[PDB]
């Protein structure tokens, strides 16, 4: 290893994590990323779960935030764990069908990029359009990077991405756990913790609940 | 050569006198292993420091607030931060600092650096004696002060054990029991409260109840090793 | 030369003065074969350690029941424990046998293969389970203080003390059993009855031990 | 070495190059059943078929069981589903079993003759061109081709661990079916309901506290 | 209703035999006091008798005109009418154990054939070897089938024969 | 006691021990499961 950051200062890190991935702090106490093929898979899995969890915590909080602020949606005040029972123009059936067809397309595209990097950088129809060569799996760029980032700043930005994404994955785990234990919305849990933080610890609530 | 716990004895071969408080006392040979001796040195230091802080704390609590029994002071504070909020803060803060101390114990060159403000760190020190920001105004030589620390700390360890066993037998605090002994020197010893002979055993009953409420539960409050009490 | 159980009698050739507590006591020549002697050495040590724990526990709980604390006697504590706490005795027994089977199979297959149990198969623990000597596992888990390490003469003295207190505790547990079967009361009740009248209160005055009178 | 008993003497027939290539070789052969290499090959095939069949069946037991404990389905218990499915069916269970035995005997006889001679069903002219895709692969029990749509066997990097995952999940699922059977015979409830009853009171609801497993206790 | 045999739960001679045995036992019991050692013994015997009759009638056994359970040896009649536990199941239960014994002894013989004095390993048993083989003979059917298919169960014409073949 | 355990491994002693074991197993099976005319459990 080296003088890189570490999840535990002084700990003898495993070594196969040597900074080349974003957010490398040596945390692999179960040695799940020991084999480089499993590590190449888990890097992309981390990126994907991370980005989807970031989107999810955004779409759970900022609706909750906009509703507690007092804006008007048809879908305001409906909990994130109750938005499926909500009625829309289509039943959830057709929504899952369309979702899975479209995601089959784009996820098989992403998987073709992962299997053979540099392959899915081209449109079916408009071949004038393409993604810039030299990209990595998980970081397509081009039309996925339209606002003009990735020129410099890229290691800083990848570290930022994976840090916010780990935080968001933990936040979604917390949404699930808090909605299963407290049975309420997450920002209302924040409000009940900020009301009196000393009588609303998880220890306190879980002891009172049994 | 050096003063020993027994002025005529020979210290064990593994106690050469280098350490502070090294008076040749290891009749069981617990510190014979060189790796166990480091851990026991650190445990002696932190036990000494905890016990010194705790003995001073009980004494000063008894002086300032004689209204409260130090043995009962856990269930009599009624702070607005509740029991579990305090317990959580203490758990996490003590976990941080003790894991940091533990990481210095295992790999000593590991943790001298601040994990926030990188410009501040501790100088290369000895394990058990951090220094740096922990030690401003060291008054005099460091070796004699380490000896003083460990001696006052052994005394304070015995003093806290004495607080406990004189608060379970007498039910009174340290200075209250001291005044109880000064008001009756020949009748308030443990020899004058207790005696076992081949045919009967008189033990002092505990003045501590076996259980206390503390907010809707019943905390078991047992005497330390009653039964083995004389 | 060396103290023998029967002074004057030469010790048997297979009991060299090397094992802890070697007094040349093998009239039935049960440990004449070396591998059988290693097996019996570990058996003696396990028996004696379990018996030391048992004598200590019986003595402590008898002290507690004698001074008036909330303690049953050793012959009544199982029922009291499984009935005070609503503990299913089958569940407790099978948990005990699961855990003790893990531990004792590790024992067995370190006896059969001393080099074993230190490959890192259990949980990555290699050196905590390699074993120092036969019957003396050692390491950071079984010898956390390192008392086998460091001073060797102290280690031999401790081996002697261990085996001797173990034999004494085995005799003591046999005595607890026989004293319950004879007097029908606790060990320290027996001791207090003996200290009350040392004469007229002993095994010769139960009618059980000596049936002549 | 990755043994089942770290201190055991592993049988010499499971330490051979021909046996250490087999998936999930932890030296477990206390009865010496695979001391014959031909018997070891045949029993490796039997282990693979049992493990895949048990994986499929135990999934079909506990996945729909978990989904009917969660309301997503209303599948009856696995010890009741045959009667329920045959009372809603187009056929008696006899004709069903006959069609099933014919269709299964065909493919299992093909698998049999491939075990007898590896790569023999690719004899040209046997099927209608499909025999080309029935030669199997270099490894027996891992046929590939039409049985491998996603092409996950064409790596030679994840292949050993794919094997290991298969055989380990399959041994686990075989144990799981044996447990379904024993738990039905000892409790009279479903496997997921057994899990629930154990998770609501583990220290008084287990095999030590039913009247069947330990009559002495 | 297999061979004119009535179930023992419906036969009256079966109940007659039960009450006859119990009458014998209680006529012996009348001689002793309430809880004697003989009284305890005879009450236990009566309980064993009632339990035995209940457990034979519960097992679907067929009885004759004498009220005695008759076993069905035929597979096909035992499996059609639920009498497989009489002769059919214990058949394979026995054959497993008998092949166990034979296979274990065979393996012991074959293993001691290699030693310099194979005869003294038969009057003085190699107990560790014998126990190893006794434990690993639980899979005797599979091992026997696989030894049959290799042609190594049988000896060829190296066995000895008399002069007229 | 290598010779004593060689004696105990003799055909008559081993036969006695093994048949005491088998007979005791059958006797205990017939005590705890009395009168087993048929396989019904
Ligand atoms: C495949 C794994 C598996 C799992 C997860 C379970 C789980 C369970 N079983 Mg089942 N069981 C299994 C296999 C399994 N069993 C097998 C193979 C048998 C036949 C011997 C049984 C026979 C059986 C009976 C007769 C009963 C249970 C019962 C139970 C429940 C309580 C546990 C108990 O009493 O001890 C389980 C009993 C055993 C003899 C242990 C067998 C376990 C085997 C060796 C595999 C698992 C070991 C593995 C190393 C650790 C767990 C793996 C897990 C993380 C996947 C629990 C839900 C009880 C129940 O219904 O309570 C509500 C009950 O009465 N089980
Ligand atoms: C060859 C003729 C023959 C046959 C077929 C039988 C058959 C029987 N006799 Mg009769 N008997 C015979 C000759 C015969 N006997 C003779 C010659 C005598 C005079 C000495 C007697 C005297 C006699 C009496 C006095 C009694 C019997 C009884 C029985 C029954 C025994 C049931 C039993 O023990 O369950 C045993 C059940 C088992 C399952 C045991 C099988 C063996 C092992 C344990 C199975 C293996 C399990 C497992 C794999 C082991 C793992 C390893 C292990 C080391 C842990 C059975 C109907 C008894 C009875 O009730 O009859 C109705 C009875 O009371 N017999
Ligand atoms: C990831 C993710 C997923 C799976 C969802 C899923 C959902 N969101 Mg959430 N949301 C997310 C991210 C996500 N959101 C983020 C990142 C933000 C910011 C929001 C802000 C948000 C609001 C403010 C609301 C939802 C609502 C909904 C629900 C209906 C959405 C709809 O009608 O289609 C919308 C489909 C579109 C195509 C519009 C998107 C336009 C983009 C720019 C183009 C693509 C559904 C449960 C609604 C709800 O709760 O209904 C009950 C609702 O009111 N979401
Ligand atoms: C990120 C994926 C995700 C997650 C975590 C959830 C989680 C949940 N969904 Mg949603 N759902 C999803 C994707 C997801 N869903 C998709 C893709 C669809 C199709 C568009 C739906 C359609 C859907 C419906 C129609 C319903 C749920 C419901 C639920 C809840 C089930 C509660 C239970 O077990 O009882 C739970 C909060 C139920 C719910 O909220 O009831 C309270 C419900 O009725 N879901
Ligand atoms: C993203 C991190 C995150 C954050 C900020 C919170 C915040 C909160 N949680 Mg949630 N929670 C989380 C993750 C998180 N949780 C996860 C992953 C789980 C699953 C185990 C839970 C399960 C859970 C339950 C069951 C309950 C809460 C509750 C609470 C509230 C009181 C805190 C408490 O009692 O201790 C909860 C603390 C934990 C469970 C420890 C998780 C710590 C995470 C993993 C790392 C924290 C990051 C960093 C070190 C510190 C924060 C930095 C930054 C966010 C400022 C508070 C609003 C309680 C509530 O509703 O209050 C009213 C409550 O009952 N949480
Ligand atoms: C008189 C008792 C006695 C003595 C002298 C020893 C001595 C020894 N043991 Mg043994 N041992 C004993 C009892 C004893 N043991 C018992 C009862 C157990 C079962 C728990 C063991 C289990 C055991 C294992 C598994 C191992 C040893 C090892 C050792 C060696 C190194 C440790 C040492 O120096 O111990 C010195 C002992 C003392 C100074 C005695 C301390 C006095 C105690 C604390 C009195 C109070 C007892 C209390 C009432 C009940 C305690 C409960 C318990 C669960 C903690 C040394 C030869 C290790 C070894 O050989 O390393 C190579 C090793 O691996 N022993
Ligand atoms: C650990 C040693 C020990 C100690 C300190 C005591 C102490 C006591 N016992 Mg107990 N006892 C012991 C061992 C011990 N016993 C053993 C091993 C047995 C079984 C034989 C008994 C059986 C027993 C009974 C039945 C009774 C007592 C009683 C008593 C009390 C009065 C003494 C008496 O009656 O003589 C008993 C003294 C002995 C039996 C001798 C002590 C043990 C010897 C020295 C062991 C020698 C073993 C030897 C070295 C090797 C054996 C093998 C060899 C034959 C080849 C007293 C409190 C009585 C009581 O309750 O008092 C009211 C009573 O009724 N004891
Ligand atoms: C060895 C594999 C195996 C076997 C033999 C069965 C057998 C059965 N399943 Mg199960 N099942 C399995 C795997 C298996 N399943 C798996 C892997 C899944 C998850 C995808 C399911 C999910 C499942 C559901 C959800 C249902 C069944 C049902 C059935 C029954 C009717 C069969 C059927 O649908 O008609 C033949 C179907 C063909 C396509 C041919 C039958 C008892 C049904 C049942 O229990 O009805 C009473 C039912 O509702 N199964
Ligand atoms: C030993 C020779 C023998 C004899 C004489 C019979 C005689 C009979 N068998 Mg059985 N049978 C035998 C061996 C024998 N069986 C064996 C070894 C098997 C294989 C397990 C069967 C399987 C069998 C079946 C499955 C059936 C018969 C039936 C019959 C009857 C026509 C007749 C009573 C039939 C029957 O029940 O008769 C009413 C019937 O359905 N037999
Ligand atoms: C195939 C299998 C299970 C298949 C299950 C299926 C099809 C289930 C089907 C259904 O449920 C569904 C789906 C839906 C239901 O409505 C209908 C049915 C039809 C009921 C289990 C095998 C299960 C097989 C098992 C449990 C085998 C266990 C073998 C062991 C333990 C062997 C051990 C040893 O042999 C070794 C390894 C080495 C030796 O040296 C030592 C010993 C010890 C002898």
């Amino acid at each position: 290893d080296a003088a890189l950051p570490s999840w535990m200062p002084g700990a003898d890190l495993p070594g196969y994590l040597n900074g080349t991935l974003p957010g490398d702090f040596g945390f692999d106490p179960l040695y799940l990323g020991q084999d480089p093929v499993k590590l190449k898979w888990y890097a992309q899995a981390e990126l994907m779960n991370a980005r989807f969890a970031m989107l999810a915590v955004a779409g759970i909080l900022v609706p909750e935030l906009l509703s507690n602020i007092g804006f008007s949606w048809p879908g305001a005040g409906v909990a994130w764990y109750d938005a499926g029972k909500f009625e829309y123009f289509a039943p959830a059936s057709s929504l899952f069908g369309v979702q899975m067809l479209l995601f089959a397309w784009v996820e098989i595209r992403r998987y073709q990029d992962f299997v053979k990097p540099g392959s899915a950088n081209q449109d079916p129809i408009f071949t004038n359009n393409k993604l810039p060569d030299g990209n990595e799996p998980g970081y397509p760029g081009g039309i996925f990077d339209p606002f003009g980032w990735s020129k410099g700043d890229i290691k800083s930005l990848k570290l930022k991405e994976i840090k916010n994404g780990r935080l968001a994955m933990l936040a979604f785990a917390g949404f699930i756990g808090q909605a299963y234990t407290t049975g309420t919305t997450p920002l209302k849990n924040l409000s009940t913790h900020l009301a009196d933080p000393w009588s609303t610890t998880v220890w306190q609530n879980d002891l009172a609940r049994l | 050569s050096r003063p020993l716990w027994l002025p005529g004895s020979t210290p064990p071969a593994h106690l050469k006198g280098d350490l502070p408080g090294d008076f040749g006392f290891d009749p069981l040979g617990l510190g014979a292993n060189a790796e166990s001796l480091k851990w026991f040195k650190e445990s002696e230091l932190v036990h000494s420091r905890w016990a010194m802080a705790a003995v001073a704390g009980i004494l000063v609590q008894e002086i300032v607030r004689p209204d409260v029994f130090w043995y009962n002071a856990g269930k009599e504070v009624e702070s607005p931060l509740g029991p579990l909020g305090l317990l959580a803060v203490e758990f996490f803060l003590m976990h941080w600092v003790e894991v940091r101390r533990w990481q210095d114990l295992r790999k000593p060159g590991s943790v001298d650096q601040d994990p926030i403000f990188s410009q501040y760190k501790l100088p290369p020190h000895e394990v058990g004696y951090p220094g740096g920001v922990f030690a401003p105004f060291i008054p005099g030589d460091l070796a004699e002060l380490k000896v003083k620390e460990i001696k006052n700390g052994r005394l304070a360890m015995l003093a806290f054990v004495g607080f406990v066993m004189a608060a379970q037998v007498t039910g009174k605090g340290p200075i209250a029991a001291l005044q109880e002994h000064l008001a009756d020197p020949w009748g308030t010893t443990i020899f004058s409260k207790a005696a076992v002979v081949p045919g009967q055993a008189v033990a002092p009953p505990c003045k501590i109840p076996a259980s206390v409420s503390y907010k809707g539960i019943e905390i078991p409050t047992p005497c330390f090793l009653q039964g083995l009490w004389p | 030369v060396r103290p023998v159980w029967f002074p004057g009698n030469p010790p048997p050739a297979h009991l060299d003065g090397s094992l802890a507590g070697d007094y040349g006591f093998d009239p039935l020549f049960l440990g004449q074969e070396p591998q059988t002697l290693k097996w019996y050495v570990q058996a003696e040590l396990v028996h004696g350690r379990f018996a030391m724990l048992g004598a200590a526990g019986i003595i402590l709980t008898s002290i507690g029941a004698k001074v008036g604390l909330g303690f049953p006697e050793w012959y009544d504590a199982g029922k009291v424990v499984v009935e005070k706490n609503n503990i299913d005795f089958p569940t407790l027994m099978v948990i005990q046998f699961y855990l003790m089977g893990w531990a004792e199979t590790k024992r067995w297959y370190d006896f059969k293969n001393p080099g074993s149990q230190a490959d890192g198969s259990f949980l990555g623990f290699t050196e905590e389970f390699k074993g120092l000597e036969n019957g003396y596992p050692g390491g950071r888990f079984f010898d956390p203080m390192g008392l086998s390490r460091g001073d060797a003469a102290k280690y031999q003295e401790y081996k002697q003390k261990e085996v001797k207190n173990g034999r004494l505790a085995m005799i003591a547990c046999l005595g607890f059993a026989a004293q319950y079967a004879a007097t029908g009361k606790g060990p320290l009740d027996n001791l207090a009855d003996h200290l009350a009248d040392p004469n007229h209160v002993n095994f010769a005055t139960n009618g059980v031990s000596i049936p002549i009178a | 070495r990755q043994s089942w008993l770290p201190g055991s003497q592993i049988p010499a027939h499971l330490d051979t190059p021909a046996a250490q290539a087999l998936a999930g070789n932890f030296g477990f052969d206390p009865l010496g059943l695979g001391k014959d290499p031909v018997a070891l090959r045949w029993y490796q095939q039997a282990e693979l078929i049992h493990c895949r069949t048990a994986m499929a069946g135990v999934a079909g037991i506990l996945i729909p069981g978990l989904l009917t404990k969660a309301g997503a389905l209303n599948v009856p218990e696995w010890y009741d589903a045959g009667k329920v499915a045959i009372e809603n069916s187009f056929a008696p269970w006899g004709s069903l079993l006959a069609v099933q035995l014919f269709l299964c005997g065909f493919v299992e006889a093909k698998r049999w003759q491939d075990i007898r001679k590896p790569g023999s069903q690719g004899e040209p002219g046997s099927f209608l061109g499909f025999e080309a895709s029935l030669k199997g692969t270099s490894e027996l029990g891992y046929p590939g081709g039409p049985f491998d749509p996603l092409g996950l066997s064409k790596e030679a990097d994840k292949w050993a661990d794919w094997k290991l995952k298969e055989v380990k999940n399959g041994r686990l699922a075989m144990l799981a079916f044996l447990g379904f059977v024993a738990q039905k015979y000892a409790t009279g409830a479903g496997p997921v309901d057994n899990l629930a009853a154990h998770l609501k009171d583990p220290w008084h609801v287990n095999y030590a506290t039913n009247g069947v497993s330990l009559p002495f206790l | 209703d297999i061979a004119g045999l009535t179930p023992c739960s419906e036969s009256k001679a079966y109940a007659k035999l039960e009450k006859k045995e119990l009458k014998t036992l209680e006529k012996r019991l009348k001689q002793y006091e309430a809880d004697s050692a003989p009284a305890v013994a005879l009450k236990a015997t009566m309980e064993r008798t009632k339990a035995r009759f209940a457990n034979y009638a519960k097992a679907g056994l067929l009885c004759g005109n004498d009220g005695l359970p008759h076993l069905i040896a035929d597979p096909g009649l035992a499996l059609k009418y639920g009498h497989a536990g009489e002769v059919f199941i214990p058949t394979f239960g026995f054959l497993y154990v008998a092949g166990y014994i034979g296979y274990v002894g065979r393996q012991y013989l074959i293993a001691v054939k290699g030693e310099a004095k194979p005869t003294d390993k038969e009057i003085i048993i190699d107990v560790p070897l014998a126990t190893k083989l006794a434990w690993q003979g639980a899979g005797w059917p599979l091992a026997a089938v696989q030894e049959l298919q290799r042609g190594t169960l049988l000896e060829k014409e190296e066995n000895i024969t008399v002069s007229p073949r | 006691m290598k010779d004593f355990t060689t004696y105990l491994s003799t055909a008559p002693v081993i036969a006695t021990i093994w048949f005491t074991f088998t007979a005791g197993l059958l006797i205990e099976i017939n005590r705890y499961f009395p009168d087993p005319l048929v396989f019904s459990f």
